[PDB]
């Protein structure tokens, strides 16, 4: 039957049936929960808190460090500061969090948000750091650092910092860019306001302003394109005298 | 109880082998399969996901397996580098894990072999002539025929370096007969050519 | 008065007042909690988890798969590997995902992270598979997939796949496209590195490329545009000798 | 010892050493936690339910107001339907929500995911209504509203609204703008669909686009560069006669 | 005890109804008001969040009804397709949903009635001539006057088809006067034109 | 116990003070500095997070203010507004937080003062001539000098203004000698230049 007792620690609560509660002020709550560590809590079934300050609230939960959280199923946070919430995430990182299903962050000050898969290990695992994923089945491969995801099946591989996936499918090939697709499909960028056409603006020009072009250099796309100006054209500028005489009589 | 048979447990060179599972628990989250006894994610050959029904090669694989959905592993073009052992990994609903393990063995096509003496013209009162098989291969199993009949056991036969080597102690003009010797290992086993003795 | 005791199955706890536990190594803690599956927990107040594996921790919290995390107040997970995270949030998907106040996520594997609205239905719901929705009032409609929404007050109707919008108020019309605005708010994107002007590359061009030209098929934009290079102007290629010496004498 | 007993107001439960349970209802399970309003629940060690239909489960967790969520360690949700999730997390706003480490958002309807600074305050908060955070040490300043930042390092000034950051030290400096960097690093956007050159399009042209010059207005671009067509040249089209025959003779 | 309150019940189509609202808890958070005697979110007509202070339309709205903060629902351009029952659900703050439920009557604009009879010329020493009012229309009442003056119940005069038609069983010259007939529902009723009886 | 200790307790202005730290608890999350007796967020001066090893500016930052890995705060070129309290905050493991107080002065750099006489010529035989240092600063002592030693106490040497008014009562001739004035203060001192008196 049920019983509520002292753990092998002062302040220690044991609540259920076959509990472990070991750490100074820890106490574990429900079935086969295990509070090891000073002020630790295991709420649920078959949680394991070993480390301070530590909480694992659900079912077969694992926290590991000095603060982790893990909530709800089968998460295990074993990293400083780091939280793993929603179903089997496992948090290796400093400072890093995973929200979702079947997920792995080892990276520091990494996060996710999505689903990935977990056949019997991790196939999708975010290993970069400052690095965030936000859909289903990302990859991002270790040293790969301060890479953001927006879209599913996007595999970024070594050596690729600064840069942004966005869409279903996307892919990225180089540092500092923004993918908004890969070389089967290619996405449209629509509702973008005017440029600012100038010598020195970095802006994205739209179809009215390339169509229209209006604000280009007249003076310089003249010396690119050999132009000869209606004026020149009118007033006999810059013409042979010996030649033009020759065919012309 | 969660048992793996490898079949055949032997394997020729280039053929397949297919790894068995019985007594799969009801109730699964997905298999996987590690080369080695040991379940290490750097060993990972497949895993299976029941939940999206998705196959994905692991670190391990090199395109010669493929998983089933009843746990099966299928390795086609084995080579002898593959002789080892298999570990299957079980991932109940509860998502407590089961482990289980094979094993087979590869050995490759044994040719014809070939057989030397080391005297050409016996003396027919009396010599020590000795019948070898030349092309060495390990792990495999000799045995000697002649009058196209299993040898007789006695001292007058002697073997050396194991029985790939006979000697006759003692030879005599009525021993005249077709020498033929056989390599056999676990798989395939396939004759040599048949040596005479010369005698007047 | 508050007691512990066993529930109706083997191994099975219930703590506090007016608690039911009916699964094998299930339990319910706190006042008015259900825990009726096997390894069920319901911690709090008026839980309900109705499913294996399952837990409800908070405030009439519902959990209803095999496993399934209500965390919160008025969750209600009804999904396979589903978790439902905040203040009434709904989640009736696979493998799907909401953290945020009053979202609905009823697409699989999809995702919602942040504020919709519930007045006595959910008004804003995510019903598009592989979608993921972070903002405010974002609506995704059944058999739109693999889109991805990074702003407020964003619909995106029926048959529009492979899209991404962005920003407050955004608008998307049609498949495999990025939006930036809506035909009333048209954004500017700014700080854009310069582009690949080639036959093949798909890049962005900044305002300086179209400003300055550089790189541009000399030789094409020569034929839409019927200019008269100034090498034959000033030797008189390509004319007509016997009609100029009309107008010329 | 630990001991199961009734708190102060009717069906309210303590469970554990040293817990105070006075609302209605309420239930305080572990060391050293009071729920003191209707309806509240305090799980873990140390933590405090202060508001109607509240929860705090974890670690020194406070909840303050009328649907209040504090998952994790050192969360304080002090706003009206506000979830704090993670490590230290401070939601001050309504109806917002904060997922990771070290955020505060103050703002209404806002939201963080990610990681920021707590060395004595929070250093990176969100103090704009609307607006969304993901990625490290993000900053919104008040008064800046339908934001959404996908990038660390982003600080957002006074007076910026509808506007997105995307990638690694991003910057904003107007409203009604997407950036894809700042002054220092300017990244590339790639794998963009063909615009749609025409009057009124607003999409974003390519490297291809505006190297081969399909769909230009030929004749806008032929009066802004005062081209001379091969139709005229060729034949005589448009010259003086008393000046040609002048230096022509 | 939630109550809902038509106002009013019998609404003449074209015309608007208010259905008020009483004893509405103290602490809530939004209302809904749906078509029919269930709550289902394909029947909702309009929903309130008191939190947000937001009036979203519903699936069946039909831009023809505003919800106000007191919960009141206003129908205007009402139709006799409108015609049936609604439930009001209010969520309180701890989210219990609680019901009630209300319904009112839509009727047409009833004309301008007419009457005839089989026999023009009655035979002034005794005939059997009906009377009868030809419009007819659905869940009416009828009632005859005679002489500026409601019937006087006698065996005499004969009702059929319910009390539409009325007969005179045995007609004398004493009973000229002018017939006239109405037709009435619970929200109106005007008069038809007098009929003379024919004798010498 | 946390206890901080200003080093030194007296500054001269544009110098600079470090404030030591004793008794840092062992497990610590960071530091914050505030201005004031008070821990308020618009007074922080400076803040350190043990964790990623960041030293970050507050609001009441003014660029000469470092935080120490040991907590220790060094304030540069110190002015005479910085006089005040100042809080220090440690955040322990478990987010408990601690506090402890410091507090310096800060003082002026003195000048060389300068005497006054009302009477240029004492009058031999008698005089009440008074002597005064001009040069009036706040928070400061006085001190007199007399044929270069201390003045002997003596109700003939009166002092007015509390004592920067030195009044002679009834002078004689063997009263001449230097007469020198000294302005200290916690921080520092230096004198004026000797004056003496005329008689003949
Ligand atoms: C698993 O699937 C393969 C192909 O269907 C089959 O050959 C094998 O017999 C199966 N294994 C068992 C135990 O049935
Ligand atoms: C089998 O393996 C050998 C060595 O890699 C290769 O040459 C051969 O093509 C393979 N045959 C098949 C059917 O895979
Ligand atoms: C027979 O000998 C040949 C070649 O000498 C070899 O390739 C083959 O593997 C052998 N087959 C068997 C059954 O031993
Ligand atoms: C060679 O053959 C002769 C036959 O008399 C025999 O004596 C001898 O042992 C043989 N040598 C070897 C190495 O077998
Ligand atoms: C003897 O004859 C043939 C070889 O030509 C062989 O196949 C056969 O098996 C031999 N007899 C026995 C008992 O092996
Ligand atoms: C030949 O060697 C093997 C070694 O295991 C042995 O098993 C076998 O009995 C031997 N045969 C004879 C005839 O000695
Ligand atoms: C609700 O609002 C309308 C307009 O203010 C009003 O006519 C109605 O009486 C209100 N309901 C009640 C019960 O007062
Ligand atoms: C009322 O209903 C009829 C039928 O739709 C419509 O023609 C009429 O314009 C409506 N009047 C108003 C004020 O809505
Ligand atoms: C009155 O009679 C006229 C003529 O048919 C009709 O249009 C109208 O609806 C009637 N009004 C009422 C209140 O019965
Ligand atoms: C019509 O009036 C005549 C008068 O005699 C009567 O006989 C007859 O019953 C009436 N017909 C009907 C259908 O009421
Ligand atoms: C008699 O005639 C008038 C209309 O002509 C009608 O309004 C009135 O009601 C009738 N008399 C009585 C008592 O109803
Ligand atoms: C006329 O019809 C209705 C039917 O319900 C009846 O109530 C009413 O009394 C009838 N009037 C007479 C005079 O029969
Ligand atoms: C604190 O750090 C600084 C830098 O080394 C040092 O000058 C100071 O003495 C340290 N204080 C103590 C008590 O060690
Ligand atoms: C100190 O402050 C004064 C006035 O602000 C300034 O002139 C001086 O340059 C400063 N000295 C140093 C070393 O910063
Ligand atoms: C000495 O007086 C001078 C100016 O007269 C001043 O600059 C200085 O600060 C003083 N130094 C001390 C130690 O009092
Ligand atoms: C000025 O010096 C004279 C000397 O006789 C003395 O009488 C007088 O008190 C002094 N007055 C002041 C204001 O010091
Ligand atoms: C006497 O003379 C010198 C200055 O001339 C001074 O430094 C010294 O301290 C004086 N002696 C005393 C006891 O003050
Ligand atoms: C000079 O002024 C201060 C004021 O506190 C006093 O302490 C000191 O004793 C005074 N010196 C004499 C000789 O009075």
């Amino acid at each position: 039957a049920p019983v509520i007792k002292a753990g092998t620690a002062t302040d220690s609560t044991e609540a259920g049936v076959d509990n472990v509660a070991n750490g100074v002020k820890s106490s574990a709550f429900g079935y086969d929960n295990k509070a090891i560590e000073k002020e630790s809590s295991a709420f649920g079934t078959g949680n394991r808190a070993t480390g301070e300050f530590s909480s694992a609230f659900g079912f077969h939960n694992i926290a590991s460090k000095i603060h982790s959280s893990a909530f709800g199923s089968n998460n295990a946070a074993d990293g400083v500061n780091s939280s793993a919430f929603g179903f089997k995430n496992t948090v290796s990182g400093f400072n890093s969090s995973a929200f979702g299903s079947q997920y792995q962050v080892t990276g520091n000050f990494s996060g996710a948000f999505g689903m990935g898969e977990f056949n019997g290990q991790y196939q999708y695992k975010n290993e970069g750091n400052n690095s965030y994923m936000i859909g289903n089945k990302n990859k991002i491969a270790s040293g790969s650092d301060d890479n953001f995801i927006l879209g599913n099946n996007v595999h970024i591989g070594g050596g690729i910092n600064n840069s942004v996936a966005l869409g279903n499918n996307s892919t990225v090939s180089a540092s500092n860019t923004v993918s908004v697709g890969s070389s089967t499909l290619k996405r449209k960028i629509v509702n973008v306001g005017d440029g600012a056409i100038s010598a020195n603006s970095s802006d994205a020009v739209t179809g009215r302003q390339l169509y229209s072009g209006n604000g280009i250099d007249t003076a310089a796309w003249q010396n690119k394109l050999n132009v000869t100006r209606k004026n020149d054209y009118k007033d006999a500028n810059d013409i042979d005298v010996n030649k033009w005489k020759a065919k012309l009589g | 109880q969660l048992t793996t048979e490898s079949m055949p447990f032997n394997v020729a060179e280039g053929k397949e082998v297919l790894l068995l599972v019985h007594n799969l628990p009801q109730q699964l989250f997905g298999y996987s399969w590690y080369k080695g006894e040991r379940v290490d994610g750097n060993r990972q050959i497949v895993g299976y996901a029941i939940g999206t029904q998705q196959a994905t090669p692991g670190p391990a694989n090199s395109g010669r397996e493929t998983i089933y959905p009843n746990a099966s592993l299928l390795i086609q073009n084995v080579t002898q580098n593959d002789t080892g052992f298999y570990t299957l990994q079980v991932i109940k609903s509860d998502l407590v894990n089961e482990e289980a393990t094979g094993q087979f063995h590869v050995y490759p096509e044994l040719p014809k072999p070939s057989i030397s003496s080391n005297n050409s013209n016996p003396v027919e009162d009396k010599d020590a002539v000795a019948f070898t098989c030349e092309p060495e291969t390990q792990d495999t199993t000799y045995l000697w025929w002649i009058n196209n009949q299993s040898l007789p056991v006695s001292p007058r036969l002697q073997l050396s370096n194991g029985n790939r080597t006979l000697t006759l102690l003692s030879v005599t003009r009525n021993d005249t007969g077709p020498y033929e010797c056989e390599i056999q290992n676990p798989v395939s086993a396939n004759r040599s050519d048949p040596v005479t003795l010369n005698v007047t």
